[PDB]
C-alpha cells in the first residue's frame, strides 16, 4: 500500500508539473505543505504480519507495526519526497476517506 | 487558542521524532527595530 | 461585523510574518510568550522523544523572545497514566484544562 | 467595490499617520522605520481586501440560511444547480447503497 | 525507470533545520554547485 501511495504521489506531482517536490518551497514555507490523505484500513499486510506471521514465528521485520499504521503511508511520502513540516492529518472514513 | 500539526523532514525512520512542530513558533526578525502596530491591541480596537 | 472582528481580533496575525502562530494565538487574548507558564510534555519516557521535545520547547521559547529566567514548567502525565497510543494528547489536554 | 473604496481611504489615512510618525521620529533611523511600517500597512491592506473578497465572493452564503452549501458553492463561480451536470456516484453495486 | 526519485537529503542541513523552521519567509534556491533546490543561510532571516 505504501508503494502504491508513493507511486501515486509521484505521478500526481508529475501531473501537477512539479517534477522536483522542492520546487514548492520556492513559493511556500516547508510548514505550508501538508498531506491529508489516509486509508480506511491501512497497512493490512503489516497487520497480517504482526497478527499471524508473528503468531506462527515466521520471519517478520521488527518494524511491522510502524508499517501497519494508516499514517505511515503519509509519513513515508513526506520523508521520501516532500520533506515538508506542514500539517499532517491522516483520515479514516472507510470508503469515504 | 492554537492547534497545529507538523511533519519533520526526509529520513528513513518512522518512529524517530523531530523538530517539525517548531514551525508553530516561526517568526521573521530581519527588521524588528520597531514594534508592529498590528501587535498592539489598542490599535486593533481602533481599526475595529 | 464578524468579518471585521476576525480581521482585527482573531486573524490579525495570519498575514503578518513577524508574528508567529504561537505568539499570535497568545496575543489574541492579551497574553504574551511569558504568559505560557506550563507545557504538558508528551513525556513518553524515552531518550530520543524526551530530548527532542525539550529541545523543541526550548527553541520555541528562545525564538519567541521569552524572558530569561522564565522557564515553562513541564508537566509529564505519562509517569502516572502511562502512554496510550492516541489517547495521550487527549489525557494531556484534560490535565492541561 | 464599495469596500475597496473604503479600504483605499483607510490606507491613505494610515499612510498620512505614518508620515506624521516619521516626522516625529529622528531622521537617523527613518529608513528602516519607513520600510517596516510600509510593509505592515501593505500587509494590512491586502488582508482587508482579501477579507472583503471572502465576505462578498467566497463566503457570501455561509451566513445566509436561504442558500444551501451546495447552491452557494455553485453560485460562487456564477453556476446554478442546473449546471451540476454530472454526479460521480459511489456506485458500490450493492442494493442498499 | 526513475520516475520516483528518492531524496537522500532534506532541502536544509541539520544545522540550518531549526532556522528554516523558525523563518516563515525562508525559501529554497538553486545551489550553484549541486544544482538542487536547497535552503541557504543568506536567504534565511534576510531583509530581502
Amino acid at each position: 500500500i505504501t508503494l502504491f501511495v508513493l507511486v501515486s504521489v509521484v505521478e500526481a506531482f508529475i501531473a501537477s508539473g512539479i517534477t522536483d517536490p522542492y520546487e514548492m518551497y520556492k513559493y511556500v514555507h516547508v510548514s505550508e505543505v501538508g498531506n491529508c490523505s489516509g486509508s480506511g484500513m491501512g497497512g493490512v499486510s503489516a497487520l497480517r504480519g504482526m497478527f499471524k506471521d508473528r503468531f506462527k514465528d515466521e520471519p517478520v521485520q521488527n518494524d511491522i507495526l510502524q508499517e501497519s499504521f494508516i499514517n505511515t503511508m503519509s509519513a513515508w511520502v513526506n520523508m521520501l519526497l516532500i520533506s515538508s513540516s506542514g500539517p499532517i492529518k491522516t483520515p479514516v472514513g472507510a470508503c469515504a476517506t | 487558542a492554537m492547534a497545529a500539526t507538523a511533519t519533520d523532514k526526509i529520513g528513513r525512520s518512522v518512529p524517530a521524532p523531530g523538530k517539525g512542530i517548531l514551525t508553530t513558533a516561526r517568526e521573521h526578525h530581519s527588521s524588528v527595530k520597531y514594534a508592529s502596530p498590528n501587535l498592539n491591541m489598542k490599535y486593533r480596537k481602533r481599526q475595529l | 461585523l464578524r468579518a471585521a472582528q476576525q480581521q482585527w481580533g482573531n486573524d490579525f496575525y495570519k498575514r503578518d510574518p513577524r508574528i508567529a502562530p504561537l505568539r499570535g494565538a497568545l496575543a489574541t487574548y492579551g497574553l504574551t510568550i511569558d504568559d505560557l507558564g506550563v507545557a504538558s510534555f508528551h513525556g513518553t519516557s524515552t531518550k530520543a522523544n524526551d530530548k527532542n521535545e525539550s529541545a523543541t520547547i526550548n527553541e520555541m521559547m528562545k525564538h519567541l523572545g521569552r524572558s530569561e529566567g522564565n522557564p515553562v514548567i513541564g508537566v509529564f502525565q505519562k509517569f502516572l497514566t502511562g502512554h496510550p497510543k492516541g489517547a495521550a494528547g487527549a489525557w494531556m489536554m484534560n490535565g492541561a484544562l | 467595490v464599495t469596500r475597496e473604496a473604503q479600504i483605499k481611504d483607510w490606507v491613505e489615512n494610515e499612510l498620512e499617520a505614518l508620515k506624521l510618525e516619521a516626522e516625529e521620529i529622528p531622521s537617523e533611523d527613518q529608513n528602516e522605520f519607513l520600510l517596516e511600517r510600509t510593509r505592515e500597512i501593505h500587509n494590512e491592506a491586502e488582508s482587508q481586501l482579501r477579507a472583503a473578497q471572502q465576505q462578498w465572493g467566497n463566503d457570501f452564503y455561509k451566513r445566509d440560511p436561504r442558500i444551501a452549501p451546495l447552491r452557494g458553492a455553485l453560485a460562487t463561480y456564477g453556476l446554478t444547480i442546473d449546471d451540476l451536470g454530472v454526479a460521480s456516484f459511489h456506485g458500490t453495486s450493492t442494493k442498499a447503497n | 525507470n526513475k520516475l520516483f526519485v528518492s531524496k537522500e537529503h532534506a532541502p536544509y542541513t541539520d544545522e540550518l533545520e531549526e532556522d528554516v523552521y523558525l523563518d516563515p519567509l525562508a525559501r529554497v534556491s538553486k545551489d550553484k554547485k549541486s544544482g538542487s533546490l536547497t535552503f541557504n543561510s543568506k536567504n534565511i532571516q534576510s531583509k530581502d
